[PDB]
């Protein structure tokens, strides 16, 4: 029988540490093909035991993750073991890494009750969208014109820059599967704090209009994920298919308990 | 009683940072060294709600001759540069660490009046994008 | 177990090297009557050999390319051999050389699960279109009007400039093969690099507004390829037809190695 | 005869709700201590139907220093910060309760010039929201 | 330290492009020969993440007479149009090489007014594009 | 021959309308009583064809400290709210009767530079609405 | 060789128009009677191909106290509409027929300073149309 | 090397067009006849790759007396719409042809401030379309 006033009740209670990456400066995609058991990239076993993680065991990210580097302004392939990985390059100012799900429902109505008796999710998706400037690497050329980056061995094909010539688009195409990696990256009070998500399988769905000029603008590739049927993980403690997970860590997340 | 949080003092971020490579302070005495950046704020606007803080610096470069007040801006101007890249963290005076949020260039150095008919100086304007920290 | 820091790792590793014609100020589209063999432009043989390419061996462009040329303000044909090849003028500001793409799917619905079950591409169309000032070109007008360039047995039959009367649209026209080059050329540090595409066979899509004025606007024609089949490639070491190739060299994109 | 509702005083809410902490008034003497706030009115807006007042309101700092002028100005604006997110009380000089709707920070305190040589000066805007009470 | 990329010099640019043809400096000193350009900078922006630069540059022409002027203003309108045509290698006063992305003309050279009564003083002004080059 | 319709005198209806709660007039004498309104129009615009005007009118309060000048500007903002609001008839001085179609308030009271040093200058505007009655 | 077509003088039109009621002309002597009205022109466009022609028009008016002042300035609004109301035929000093297509006040009398501390200004503003007729 | 194209001077071109009906020059001398035109350029833009000029042009008549200086007003306003209109072949200095794509009027001739008390100083302000000739 007692009213507390809102601002010690904890009704005005905010905090921007729990802020995404909706406000960063470092952002970064990578992608790179899919080949089933190769490729899985499921974060946790039957058990529960972590599987896989973009982070390492110190906390901080792996560097074995990118298949090319850049050195002294010359692109040279990594010498050292790797996953294999490629990354884009700038993004055009105003656009960036975005979601845009479109969400379907039917309404049962009965001659009862106007209000709707019942309603269901029909159709369900979540594409996303990137503009790449960087569009003479090979890698960005071979994923615009619908190749694969690698072989059916799993070797690369990908070659260095300025090495291949011109790419061609061939009159039949067939669908591949890729994979895409979305970072962001967020440093507060010297600590890193990190949001990633995954995806297992995605389909290229759109492309965009590209134009020639002074101020021309470069194309952006849209993609739609997929369930493959390799993408496991500990759902409430409950081994079940997934189509999208997030990963969340860093020194600065662990210090807010 | 106060509020709990606030923003790191810009002035303060922008001094400790460029200090490594060359002479700057928030004032000019009547008599110093050539090489020399002067910060200033102009612009800026709070939200306590969303944390978000976004003010405007600018940075004045004084140097003896053409030349070297032109080669001054330059090097402040990378060193802005490599700032927004990397996004180092920075020790302030009193010792708190601060860091950004993003940054981007307005005004690129370019010649303004002055004076003294010998000390050329040089103006770029920069914005920032900055957080809210506990107060200690 | 060690993590990088993302500085030092690569994820913020950027080069403005890559970009292509997305911000240039040199554009040119040529354009010619295709014939089949006597007009095949396939950059590669069934071996692999190089067969045909804009760029010269040296690596400089070709000069052999064009048909007519322009020498002290006097309109004179080429008494050289030639391929034979028309180049277009100026283009109005904001607008060039630009292709729209246009995708379409299909997904397969289960009641099963509300995610679609599988998807693929239906229809798929690569447009392009460009403006022209000078209309008053012999080319152009031909173009515009949907007339042939040369004749069956493949002489030229365009006029030079200020030779021939008033044109003429034909009540019934019929479909034309045509031939298109779309030039990026972008210099940097004095060295050259150049992104030219080819399209095998294009046909007359749709026209544009134009008006009459003080600050009239000229028209804007597009055009639509299509499959010919006289244009193969080594797609990766494989002998298929395409659609469109990219030519991509030059002194600067050879010395990124 | 007078209408029967008007807003509260802007100027007389802003100097009692900062007194406590920093002296202010609406005008300075020739002689008082460093620590100062002003107050002023530059634009608003009344709508007697809808009840719906928005004033525009200054506050310029003076202290002796850059460094005491720089203090002074973040804690006025911390504290300005505390009104506008917990929604306090403030009695009036004539003993009244005032409240306000909403608040918003539109210029973060800057460096403006002052004829005294000695004395840094401050400024800061902000905006407000209030309603009409009855007129006892 | 400092980033590694930097768009080439502009004035210096400017300067080295058109000396070839008439006398050019940044500054003008109180005596020299009629024929004369002068350059500047009034604005710019600068993004590292796209490697884009959008300068602005004026030209000044002072000449004796008011045909003398208007003949240099000429000449040096289409040296700048030539540059913008054929997009030429320009060496630097360091030697390194240097090139443009685009051009564009904002203002043809019109009248100003100048303190000296017999020279006629004709202003253009500019706009250019440039990228980023490796620092040696 | 002139027109036969009018809109009544704004600045007359103003001093008719303010003169039974303190003294106001459209110019101020070297000396007088320290409570003062003063009315001035500053824009305006007349339709003949659908009756439409919309005037544009300031007042300025003077009095002798801060004190009493923002009370007589309180005094004056509820008198003028209170015409909003009622529509009263005023009587003029030809005692002709005239009355608005509606009022609005653009810049509540706010302070404003003086000669006088101890006479304290306040400011408001007001936009009205007035139609057209017969010429008599 | 002129052309053959032109609009009317608008200055010449409004004197002619408004000497009738008032004294009126485009510049006033050092002295003359108060009752005074001033015509000046200060923006406009014409084109050949449609035949169109919009000027703007001010009218000044000089009166000995602000009572004069005043009723000069309401007479003078009152002839302008009457004007803009029944179109009527005006007579040039060359003897031409002149006419108007429409009109339209853009600012109604305002008091405006002056040198003179007698002589009261008020300043009106009109919008006119008019065509091409015949140059005889 | 010089580019091989330029449009013609604008203000060679509207002096040797505007000589036969009346005393005109880029600059006015000390003493001479009343009648008299001066031109000037204010701005304008040239397009290399689209042959586009788009130059602003200024006309300033000097004369004795109001109404000398609106009958020369008068007198250029009709010599310019008959070169607007019927697209005349004018010789240069130089003895080239050039002639105009369109033209526009934009400030009708008004009056405007001079030193002098006598001569009474109208401006009128045109706009011209220009096309690139072969440089000979």
């Amino acid at each position: 029988l007692t009213g507390t006033t809102p601002a010690a009740g904890g009704y005005t209670t905010v905090d921007n540490r729990l802020q995404g990456g909706h406000r960063t400066g470092l952002i970064a995609v990578a992608f790179r093909d899919a080949l089933g058991t190769s490729t899985n990239i499921s974060p946790h076993n039957a058990n529960g035991s972590v599987r896989w993680s973009p982070l390492a065991q110190d906390g901080q990210l792996r560097d074995d993750l990118f298949a090319h580097r850049l050195e002294n302004g010359v692109w040279v392939e990594n010498t050292n073991p790797n996953e294999g990985w490629y990354l884009a390059g700038a993004f055009g100012e105003g656009n960036g890494p975005s979601s845009r799900p479109s969400i379907d429902t039917d309404d049962q109505m009965i001659e009862q009750s106007n209000w709707p008796f019942e309603s269901d999710i029909t159709k369900q998706d979540e594409p996303f969208t990137f503009q790449a400037l960087q569009n003479l690497y090979p890698a960005i050329q071979r994923l615009a014109n619908n190749l694969p980056l690698s072989d059916a061995n799993g070797n690369p094909l990908v070659e260095l820059p300025g090495e291949a010539d011109g790419f061609s688009q061939p009159v039949d195409a067939e669908k591949i599967g890729r994979q895409f990696l979305l970072y962001g990256i967020r440093k507060k009070e010297g600590r890193y704090l990190y949001e990633v998500d995954a995806y297992d399988l995605a389909y290229l769905n759109n492309k965009g209009e590209r134009k020639f000029g002074k101020r021309g603008t470069a194309a952006e590739l849209t993609f739609k994920p997929e369930p493959s049927g390799y993408f496991m993980a500990m759902v409430d403690g409950e081994y079940k298919p997934i189509i999208k997970h997030t990963f969340i860590g860093g020194p600065a997340w662990d210090a807010l308990a | 009683d106060l509020h709990d949080q606030d923003a790191p003092d810009e002035e303060d971020f922008v001094v400790c940072w460029m200090q490594p490579v060359m002479r700057t302070a928030v004032e000019r005495d009547i008599d110093a060294e050539l090489p020399f950046c002067e910060v200033t704020r102009i612009d800026g606007a709070d939200d306590p709600e969303a944390g978000t803080d976004d003010p405007v610096i600018q940075l004045d470069f004084y140097a003896l001759g053409a030349e070297a007040a032109k080669a001054a801006a330059k090097q402040g101007h990378r060193r802005m540069l490599f700032l927004f890249r990397n996004f180092p963290t920075v020790t302030l005076s009193d010792g708190t660490l601060a860091d950004l949020d993003f940054g981007e260039t307005l005004i690129k150095p370019s010649r303004m009046a002055f004076e003294h008919d010998q000390i050329v100086r040089y103006t770029a304007r920069y914005q920032l994008g900055t957080s809210y920290v506990a107060v200690p």
